[PDB]
């Protein structure tokens, strides 16, 4: 879930 | 060792040639066509770039991953979920979920180009969303690209306390009960680590990936449906 | 000797009671629901009708058929495939394939309702597609309905020289190597005939159907994967 | 393939 933090 | 792509070929250089710093930068250019994305994910590659920059493709080492059955659920979340105020569905509103993520504000790394691209993957049956509903309003959710029994998590978004977690927990339950074996997180971030994501060498990830891409879940596993209703 | 299908029942009249001319006209009406369609293929029946007309169901005699092994391939096609500029995949873009077929000229019979109906069977795991790619562009393909070790071809489309022949050739190899026995073509046409399709008695086809529908291919045979690259 | 004729 690279698009978060 | 870091290649530039043309529209003339959908071919990717080998991941093992990715750079060490930034970790995993493999190539740039190309397009976000369904054939390229699919080729990329099948090879352990994924696009990640900020608005204004050309398309950047990666395959870091180590790789952030999340074992379903090792999902971390605090004692409070369990109490919360036992009496969950949410409803969870599958592939009911991919458009809304991806927009929720793109506009979550952290987020903006999902340009319109990425929204359209991944929406095409959804229409073609490879990208999937998990929607969390508070009554009739979408208050959270997440989406990713399926790769057999392996799931590549793209993003999550939340507008109400514990919506994200609900989507992930419920998805993980469905997922493992039906054969799913692994969730890809790409890069270990702070929200990701608190959920249980752990790092493994790029080599092991690609091994798992080659193994899981050819496995399968029930024929209707991704068919739009309700997953959790109190 | 025809029949009006019951809107509540999914039952079909026997194929042997079909008209001689038009060949195989068996019934009309009903709907194109997952179960109904599925039932029709188990009985050697398929929907075929132009836009504006009510649903027409057929079971022709003779029946067009293609023995995978008997696939005809000219010597220039062999030279071509040995140095092929194409990539072939399975179930990568069902929606794009069927739309490509419905876009030709009879592609005009593939109505919106038909596209939607076969897309449902694809989601449910019964209809599958073979894609032919030239780099990043979808340049051909075909799709059909699996029936055990028997495959019912619905349509093919081509946008580049030898694209559709590459889909069928590659598919046949894969299919043959894993237990595939026959490919149903329904009606023999010019193209389908040059590929090696031939005609056999309707009862012979129905015998094969009943025998092959029980047959089984590898459990993961239809999962999306690349079938031909380098 | 019937949708070819």
């Amino acid at each position: 879930f690279r698009y978060l933090g | 060792r870091l290649v530039q792509l043309s529209r003339h070929s959908i071919a990717f250089p080998s991941p093992e040639g990715a750079l060490r710093e930034p970790n995993g930068l493999l190539a740039l250019g190309g397009d976000l066509s369904p054939a390229r994305l699919l080729m990329a994910y099948q090879r352990g590659i994924f696009p990640w770039f900020s608005p204004g920059d050309p398309i950047l493709w990666w395959s870091p080492d180590p790789r952030a991953v999340l074992w379903p059955e090792s999902l971390h659920i605090s004692r409070s979340m369990k109490r919360f979920h036992k009496r969950s105020p949410y409803r969870v569905t599958m592939n009911y509103a991919f458009g809304q979920v991806i927009e929720g993520c793109a506009s979550d504000r952290e987020g903006t790394w999902i340009t319109r180009g990425v929204v359209e691209a991944y929406h095409r993957l959804h229409e073609l049956g490879h990208a999937h969303s998990i929607e969390v509903w508070r009554e009739d309003e979408l208050v959270g959710g997440m989406y990713g690209v399926a790769q057999g029994t392996l799931f590549c998590g793209e993003s999550m978004f939340s507008r109400m306390e514990n919506a994200s977690k609900t989507a992930l927990l419920v998805f993980c339950e469905e997922f493992i009960g039906h054969g799913g074996k692994l969730i890809d997180c790409q890069v270990l971030n702070d929200h990701t680590a608190s959920l249980g994501a752990c790092e493994i060498p790029r080599r092991d990830y690609l091994n798992y990936l080659n193994q899981m891409r050819l496995g399968r879940l029930p024929n209707n596993f991704w068919v739009p449906r309700c997953l959790f209703s109190p």
